[PDB]
């Protein structure tokens, strides 16, 4: 479609709104183009979802507890307040690590205070208190609890922090209140940033006057990766043949000590800039540990990537990235060899949280594919503007798409494939368009690095050319 | 590294020496983990009595709850009426979660709104997002009934959701005559069933409490039915065939077996089948109203008898032999249909199967969970095979359930060894079946891991789960099965028998060690 | 010894020290074995394809077989017949045998009845045998038709069945008008299969063949069904429920669903419904005939289109999604009747189901055997979902039949690592399992050997069992589901897909060493 | 019932018979009388079966080749003729063993020559020549070979002796001949006796010559327990634990070793009097050993076969055998206390083959249940003797009991369990009547011995007082 047919397929689609979601939501849709550095000039991003529209978002309390916190496997990260936000959350995310759950590590299990209306009238704060014990008693080996605050905390007027502290000092514990409650922002987003701020508030100075650790000038961290599907584990695998050492993972796989390492670090590789932007930044501000964003999906952006770190270090490490790079070529080529003919021209729409949308985009061009759409839950306009240079001129963008937008705007492109969440799967599919998942992988994975392009590339091809689909229509209609 | 002809996903490409060796470089650098000796002493210690014993006295602490919260029945509920869009009133990340528990449930779409209130309603309440929410949720997703529910900030800040409706229709948001059923669902009380409870009697009331002086009970010559939380598509399938099959007239009161079931055949569906505001209208004039889930749906009853004067009966869930047999023999009763040939002969079919499966049935010791109405069935059924339910679980029950579960216990010798638990949650029976080791668990899949657990201790003390209830996330279909009726009955019989023999052939499958007993014919 | 308490049966009973120490004793003094070493050498050398390669070589020596005896299919195609009494001429301890092999398999009473020739009989043959069987049958048992097949001994000595048949009526032991439809059934002649198609036939020449020139095609205006050799009752049940949905008149000729599958209500019924005798008598009138498995079915199909002059259309066993669409199709044809809307529906929740679960059956290699039809339907069935049926074993097909399946194959990609066999047997089957292991086996009881096999060889080597096709004796009530059709296809679907996610689930249970993929959802 | 009673409906089940066949099984037959002592004067066995009238029944390759021979874990037997008979019959009987089976034992196997039409018109003697060198090829830990003929063999004029001797000879082998042909005899019963004729001319002397085995004063062997569920190995614990060497089982986990030993006993111990008392008379006329009947079913008679079995030894086996009896006292009191409350003054029938119809008999009074009514499929007057002693006076008798008639005496008698075969036991069920399958033990057991009685206790209480069976009738009806 030419832009003049994409600037009036949203005409059409905004329509049906009454006048002031139409004149909202107007501002949410655009028409890329690649020329444009300030997004602002353009669309509208990280405001209010507008009543009943059926946004796909969540809450600050998914982005703190689900995203960010949770994974980090060896404290026990309580879900404050009533039953539900825990239960709908319990291992919903692919957050991978080693350990033994229920001993050691704590990442799919569900700690909860279950409000009563008890706790509501009276507050939760001696409940919690009591909670932190009999964590204490039957979960000996935790090595630090983070509280993570449901809708109710705040509203009632409970002092977690109050809490925190005085049961951190008697039990000589890391007790971290985290005021995520969902009430906060408008998304996943500000959770992201409560989260960090969490972080360096109760955690990362912990080590500030500890010299002991036994630092070296190849010193790096993983910031931003939460491992979905052992993503963080084929990205390290790279760093460290190329001759780094990763001192720490956020938060995928992550552990409490090796987060009060990270300040001992030279530098601070960033994946997801979105959701650990802030912490990167206090980092530099701090300790003067100096951060750069990279890109490890498919092998053109790897390769840059690794190219990029290694220019950061002296010729050693010069040296083993080309000899990485060099071992990878015969593997990606050959995926891209066996796979890319089976999706050469393939068209893409895309919808994901804060990073994966214009992220994944090279892996797809390494195949062949055009991403003909593509938008974000919950992104701010510095995202938008990493985005515009990365997506083809006239494409289409929307930022916190609507469901009604999303069916009609894929009713007319008609891509051949979409990638979104678990609310999008299966409506697409019973339209006919082969779907996949791009938050959870469907089950598969890990995506980065190089031995995740090959999952990719297997995963595009199965689902875009399953024999299914051409299955749709009765023989008698 | 990757062979392009057997590409590996996570499970078993980690398992290749340079990550196994990677993960041990980073454990030992950078994780400070606890020594192996002292986890595997941890471990050992959280299998014991003494343990047991701690767990047992948590007063504020909740581990891997069984239960979900109100506004989740309220949704799936709405569900079930015609051209009726679920409606969350207040912050929308619930909605997020309710539609993803219940797409990976299903498999299939889940259609709900929020009116996404943010910490500037606190002030002033949700009133505004009630008014656009609802015009904005009319005009685009063209629902012909909107079903209004709560989360928790709404409840806390204490939002009048009638008349912030009223004021909605007042103001022009949305027209006088549109219909907007509400309820109240706060998920700091009970459980997800409750909220069903809540918006089944919020729609009851809006249809029938201001036009009852034209009602006459029995008018319509239909029964109604009413099926409460229930995640299995055979379950409401199966009803309204028994009662087709007999000849009895019925509406079917939240049915979402359309809308849970759509074909993929080229478009999406965003409302299918439900039940239609001409029988909600129409229900006080059925001869009477049958609960098929009574423990969670006392406000229904209360409004059922104190409003449509319809005598409810005191039926127990058609789970199992007996209670299949009542059910029956009721609705013969209310309707004048006398129970056909067919359903004779299906009931017979059930007690064949049961005689030909009580040898491997018959004393097996089982832990299980679920919600009140779905666990005392299964109860039921289970002592009519002849088998134990030694660990009966139900972390949403109440008192008075469990006094009902204990004298069914009593009532049979294969109740003996059984206790019922209230409040606890799967932590609590994680203790259970390593102290009191049952045969199997039959649970949701959050029984996995306990499975995983117990097998970590030993080959010998692993309990294998049987997935029978909801959630049910990491098997694919099941929520197509039938757990009530003689169909019902002859799934779990099946299922149950099934996995016992499939256990005794892997105990059994060892070359020249056990496999003296791996028979051809069981 | 017992504990009065905790009772154990020969597994575990015999793993106590005294029993493993007597049983070492009995060995090391009596049984002069074996050292384990060569054991372990022997066990080793027949997993390799040196093995596979003299094993493929064999001409006389058979080893576990895929394929039963004639008279075995006469036996249950007479069973789906209206009060007929499966009477086999020839020698007793084959009716022991048949009787049994169904009884373990449906888990009801199988009746049928012999002559009991014995050695004797070799002098004169066995005429009298058959008047005082006739006459003693109909006086016992009460049949009102008796249908006789033949065991091996009578074949050999010549026995002429219409003349034996004839002479009785003649001296009157077994009055003249007494239905006596027969078929020579020799077991050293194709399988259990080419026994249901003579016996068949022979029923249906029995009732046509003299009354042929008052029969017009299509003055019945309904279309009569073969189902051949079939041991699911599902699969009577869906064919019928599906052309009743269509509103298509039908007749189905052989159909035991019901003396198969009576109720425990205090009565034996030797026989239950069954094909009327008036249905077989006016079949020639029917618009065509339709035949499910046509792959045994050749010499019924010349009968129907030679005498009664119906055009039986070229249609695949109903199995999967086209050949289930093809079947509906050509029964809309035929009839004049429309698909309706529920079918239609049916078919997209099946390719509902195919989306939601593409992706875990993408790619996955199986073993598969069984009868030529059910065979070629789950090949088809498996290249409809993206797996690749690697291993193809039908013991009793033929290379005509083998070319159409290799045909199938070429018009799929997923056929590419395919071969079909003919002619070989589990003891083949086992050797591909260990040379070209696939994921999975797909087959009947005798399966559970391989995989037995599998294991000891090692965890990661162990191709695990998945019970479809017959006989399944060693799972109880499996015979009441269903393959055929879209119902079945779900079916199929279903058992895979779990059967795929079970065994990832126990590679993936490993605490601290594989749980890392021990995913809640999947 | 009365003895008048029973007569009378005797005769009432047999009016429905034409009269050749009415003549024919009133002569099956009869009111127990115990004062009898020869049962020639009051029933007839062991004649063929009449045409038609639903006979349970097997044939003499299932008493070769499924009871006798099949069970020798070490051998390889050959089901020669057509596919059926072998795949009917595979694994079918639970005679268990302990081997590597593919490998050293080949029980659960179904070895066959598949007989087609060319086999039939030409003779299957050379197909059986390359057979089996096709198996000493592909099985040559095999330690030797049986060849199992069906109907066809004789019929058609083969020579497998001929086979056997010429192919023994060339590969120094034992290949044994069995015409057991199921057009032979009458019943089951012809192929023990024929199978127990091929063991005496084809292996059981092959050590006559030889001197090196060491013999003790207490060397005996199991004769004819096929070891159903482990029933052998259940009663070997026990002459064991008395002092005795069991050498050899007849032929449940029986290897050909131990059968070639045998002669080298002291006594021949014989449980199945039916199947295996040619053979015993055969080793007492050669090499003088003496045999004895006994009997491991139930406490009572299990200590009464102890006691008789030790004192044909000394006063050591004596002693031995009073402790072992002082050992189980309590065990299987503790069995009768639990569940002969349960089932004092139950009515049972049976019907099963040649032995169990009167052995079991004793356990059943152990639990205080009567046994109403009894009968064999294949049984010889010799049987029935031994037979009137143990059933009680005016009880039922029934010799080749036709399936007609067995329902109909179970309407009238209304016992309150049955304990038959597969074939039954669908039929009874379906009447309301608790079912126990006697020959497979419903796949359970052992039941022999005092370890077996515990779980025959267990398996009548947990069947007959099964609550299924108080639900056949519809509450409506
Ligand atoms: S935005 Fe929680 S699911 Fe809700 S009604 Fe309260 S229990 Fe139930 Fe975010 S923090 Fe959670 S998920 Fe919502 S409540 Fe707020
Ligand atoms: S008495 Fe065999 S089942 Fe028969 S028709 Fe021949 S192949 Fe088939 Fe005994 S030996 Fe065997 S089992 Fe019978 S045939 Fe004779
Ligand atoms: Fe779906
Ligand atoms: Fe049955």
């Amino acid at each position: 479609m030419s832009r003049e047919e994409v600037e009036s397929l949203i005409q059409e689609v905004l329509e049906v709104y009454p006048e002031k979601a139409r004149k909202d939501r107007n501002k949410h849709l655009a028409v890329n183009d690649p020329a444009v550095t300030q997004s602002k000039k353009c669309i509208i991003s990280n405001k209010k979802s507008q009543p009943g529209l059926m946004t796909i978002r969540g809450c600050a309390y998914a982005g703190s507890k689900g995203v960010v916190w949770g994974p980090i496997k060896d404290m026990i990260h309580i879900s404050h307040g009533p039953v539900g936000c825990g239960q709908y959350s319990r291992a919903g995310r692919r957050n991978y690590y080693i350990g033994t759950t229920g001993v050691n590590a704590f990442v799919t299990m569900n700690f909860t205070s279950d409000f009563q209306e008890k706790d509501i009238v009276f507050g939760g704060d001696k409940k919690l208190a009591k909670l932190i014990d009999e964590v204490e008693t039957l979960f000996p080996l935790n090595k630090g609890i983070s509280v993570q605050s449901e809708c109710p905390i705040g509203l009632i007027g409970d002092d977690i922090e109050s809490v925190s502290k005085v049961k951190g000092a008697e039990l000589s514990k890391t007790i971290v209140p985290v005021r995520c409650e969902g009430f906060r922002g408008v998304s996943q987003s500000l959770g992201h940033h409560i989260a960090n701020d969490a972080v360096r508030d109760w955690v990362l100075g912990k080590r500030d006057e500890d010299t002991t650790f036994a630092s070296t000038p190849y010193d790096v961290a993983i910031i931003g990766d939460y491992n979905i599907g052992g993503d963080a584990w084929s990205s390290r695998i790279l760093l460290e043949e190329m001759g780094l050492r990763c001192v720490a993972q956020w938060s995928g796989d992550g552990s409490i000590s090796e987060i009060e390492l990270t300040p001992k670090v030279k530098l601070n590789l960033v994946h997801c800039y979105r959701s650990m932007n802030y912490i990167s930044r206090h980092m530099e501000e701090k300790y003067g540990i100096p951060w750069m964003e990279y890109n490890f999906f498919g092998p053109t952006k790897t390769i840059e990537s690794l190219r990029a770190i290694a220019a950061k270090f002296d010729e050693s490490i010069q040296k083993k990235c080309e000899e990485v790079i060099a071992k990878y070529k015969p593997e990606w080529e050959a995926v891209v060899a066996k796979y890319r003919p089976r999706l050469e021209g393939k068209r893409v729409m895309l919808y994901i949280g804060g990073l994966r949308p214009r992220h994944v985009i090279g892996a797809y061009e390494d195949l062949g594919m055009e991403v003909v759409g593509t938008g974000y839950e919950f992104a701010h306009n510095d995202d938008y503007d990493r985005t515009m240079k990365e997506m083809g001129d006239s494409t289409l963008l929307y930022d916190d798409v609507t469901g009604y937008e999303f069916e009609e705007f894929v009713k007319r492109i008609k891509p051949d494939l979409i990638g979104s969440g678990i609310k999008e799967k299966f409506i697409f599919q019973k339209m006919g368009i082969p779907f996949r998942q791009m938050h959870s992988w469907d089950y598969s994975g890990p995506y980065h690095g190089f031995d995740g392009f090959a999952i990719f590339a297997r995963d595009m091809d199965m689902t875009l050319n399953n024999p299914c689909w051409k299955k749709l229509q009765a023989p008698w209609e | 590294s990757q062979q392009v002809d057997k590409i590996k996903a996570s499970y078993p490409l980690f398992l290749d020496q340079d990550y196994k060796d990677m993960l041990a470089k980073k454990r030992d650098g950078f994780e400070e983990k606890y020594p192996q000796d002292k986890i595997d002493e941890v471990f050992q210690w959280t299998t014991t009595k003494e343990y047991q014993e701690l767990n047992f006295q948590r007063e504020a602490l909740t581990v891997n709850p069984a239960k979900a919260c109100q506004p989740l029945g309220a949704v799936l509920c709405a569900l079930g009426f015609e051209k009726t869009m679920p409606y969350v009133h207040g912050s929308q990340g619930c909605v997020a979660y309710f539609r993803s528990y219940f797409n990976r449930h299903f498999r299939e779409p889940v259609s709900c709104v929020s009116d996404s209130m943010t910490e500037d309603a606190a002030v002033f309440g949700g009133q505004q997002n009630m008014k656009d929410g609802l015009q904005n949720c009319k005009a685009t997703y063209k629902p012909d009934m909107i079903a209004v529910s709560t989360t928790c900030m709404a409840e806390v800040i204490g939002d009048d959701l009638n008349a912030f409706i009223n004021n909605s229709k007042k103001e022009g948001f949305i027209p006088d005559e549109f219909p907007v059923p509400f309820a109240h669902t706060p998920s700091f009380v009970g459980s997800h069933v409750t909220g069903w409870d809540n918006m089944f009697e919020g729609i009851a009331r809006y249809f029938t409490l201001k036009s009852m002086d034209d009602k006459v009970v029995g008018s319509n010559k239909k029964i109604n039915i009413v099926p409460g939380f229930e995640t299995y598509l055979g379950n409401f399938r199966v009803i309204k065939r028994m009662l087709s099959e007999m000849g009895v007239g019925y509406s079917l009161l939240s049915d979402p077996e359309e809308v849970l079931d759509t074909p993929a055949d080229g478009q999406f569906r965003m409302y299918a089948g439900g039940t239609t505001q001409e029988e909600m209208k129409d229900a006080p004039n059925a001869l009477n109203t049958v609960l098929l889930q009574p423990w969670h749906l006392e406000k229904t009853k209360k409004f059922v008898e104190g409003t449509w004067k319809h005598e409810v009966p005191k039926l127990n869930i058609p789970m199992g032999l007996d209670w299949t047999d009542e059910f029956l023999m009721k609705v013969s009763e209310i309707s004048g249909q006398p129970i056909p040939a067919s359903l004779t002969k299906e009931r017979g079919r059930l007690v064949d199967m049961m005689t030909d499966s009580h040898t491997w049935l018959h004393g097996k010791r089982f832990a299980l969970w679920g919600d009140p109405d779905f666990v005392m069935g299964l109860v039921k059924f289970l002592l009519e095979l002849g088998c134990e339910p030694v660990h009966i679980l139900c972390h949403n029950g109440n008192k008075r359930w469990k006094k009902a579960v204990d004298a069914i216990l009593a009532a049979s010798p294969y109740g003996k060894n059984a206790t019922v638990y209230i409040g606890k949650d799967l932590w609590h029976l994680r203790s259970l079946v390593f102290t009191d080791k049952p045969d199997f668990m039959i649970g949701n899949s959050y029984g996995k891991f306990i499975q995983r657990d117990t097998l970590h201790k030993g080959k010998e003390f692993e309990v294998p789960l049987i997935r029978i209830g909801f959630p049910i996330f990491d098997r694919h279909h099941l929520h197509r099965s039938t757990t009530l009726g003689y169909e019902g009955a002859m799934q779990i019989l099946t299922t149950l028998v099934n996995s016992i023999l499939e256990r005794l052939d892997e105990e059994t499958r060892g070359m020249q060690a056990t496999d003296y007993n791996h028979d051809l014919v069981r």
